[PDB]
């Protein structure tokens, strides 16, 4: 069952998630249209590249982390 | 060659192992061990293929990794070998592995800028290239992100687990690699990257020096746990689909097993290592 999509605005950054050198990941997360990895773990939790080792929720959890990491920094595509 | 407590360096290792990490990143080979690094961790899957991460090949396959890495350093000067970080012991910001003559400390509090030692920004000998947030300068919030590093107890319990690994075989896994790894239990390596915060809690967390010494003190671990199981070994061992049995190859290399990587004394020692005993 994927996660259900998501828009919105946290700490001032546009983050967007989505179903759909990496894995397949069934899932898409953009910081202000940069899209980051994020990969699901077997117990449902989720990370991403800029968090990797500390599970979250959801993926907007991952995606709210990853705004937080950055302080103000753009992405860069990976 | 001998792999030491970072905590007991002299001054001239100290320099000349730092001299020649530098001398990697200033000629390129660097960065690449990070590009590698970053892309088997975002391939590495719990229900997919997995060879460096969240599987049973954690282990010999970040031994493989430091060993290339070692013999680069080696290459540059030949008496440099990988120290260990300890931080069931080490675990406070005052270590000297965060001095400003080893790695310097922690990240000022603005940006997570390392304002001193021979990797800061200001130093001009530390770009950071390989990156996903596009910052260009190394970051570290010690002890920021997560309380405390595990303790010598909270080790001894991982220590003291006999199965080398169990089905599912990802990181769901009960049994010692995945405990070691972190994804199940109080967390033991995970949690050491988080602590660092910065470049070292992402997936091109190479771009930290203290990436090799935690992996080297994660390898010497693994060392203490076939001490105190000698009956116990690696698994699976064979015909798993998406897991790296024992006698099966390894990405990226190829020409490696984990059966070739399990006695580490075929390429080092460490300072000190208890042998096996009740
Ligand atoms: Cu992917
Ligand atoms: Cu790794
Ligand atoms: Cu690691
Ligand atoms: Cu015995």
């Amino acid at each position: 069952a994927a996660p259900e999509s998501f828009d919105e605005v946290y700490k001032g950054r546009r983050i967007q998630g989505r179903p759909a050198h990496e894995h397949g990941g069934g899932y898409e997360v953009f910081v202000d249209g940069v899209q980051l990895h994020v990969m699901r773990n077997a117990d449902g939790s989720w990370i991403s590249v800029v968090s990797h080792y500390d599970p979250v929720p959801t993926p907007r959890a991952a995606a709210r982390a990853a705004v937080d990491e950055l302080q103000g920094a753009p992405l860069l595509p990976f | 060659t001998v792999r030491k407590n970072q905590a007991t360096l002299t001054a001239d290792e100290k320099r000349r192992f730092v001299a020649a990490v530098l001398e990697l990143k200033r000629s390129g080979r660097y960065d690449e061990f990070v590009r590698t690094h970053n892309e088997f961790i975002m391939s590495d899957t719990d229900s997919g293929e997995r060879t460096g991460h969240r599987s049973p090949s954690f282990l010999p396959w970040h031994r493989r990794f430091l060993l290339d890495f070692e013999q680069a350093l080696q290459s540059v000067d030949s008496s440099v070998t990988l120290p260990y970080w300890d931080w069931s012991a080490d675990r406070t910001v005052r270590a000297s592995l965060w001095a400003p003559d080893f790695l310097g400390g922690t990240g000022r509090s603005t940006d997570g800028r390392v304002m001193d030692g021979p990797f800061a920004a200001s130093t001009g000998n530390w770009p950071i290239n390989v990156r996903v947030d596009s910052r260009t300068y190394l970051r570290r919030s010690l002890g920021g992100s997560v309380a405390e590093l595990p303790t010598r107890a909270e080790v001894e319990s991982v220590l003291a687990i006999s199965a080398y690994d169990l089905p599912p075989y990802n990181s769901a896994s009960e049994g010692f690699r995945n405990h070691l790894e972190g994804w199940r239990g109080v967390n033991l390596h995970g949690r050491v990257h988080v602590w660092v915060g910065g470049q070292m809690a992402t997936g091109v967390s190479p771009n930290d020096p203290v990436f090799w010494l935690h992996h080297a003190y994660v390898d010497k671990l693994w060392a203490e746990w076939q001490r105190r199981h000698p009956d116990s070994a690696y698994v699976p061992t064979g015909g798993t689909p998406d897991v790296v049995d024992l006698n099966e190859t390894m990405k990226p290399w190829n020409t490696v097993r984990p059966a070739d990587l399990l006695d580490h004394t075929a390429y080092y020692t460490f300072d000190a290592l208890e042998h096996h005993h009740h």
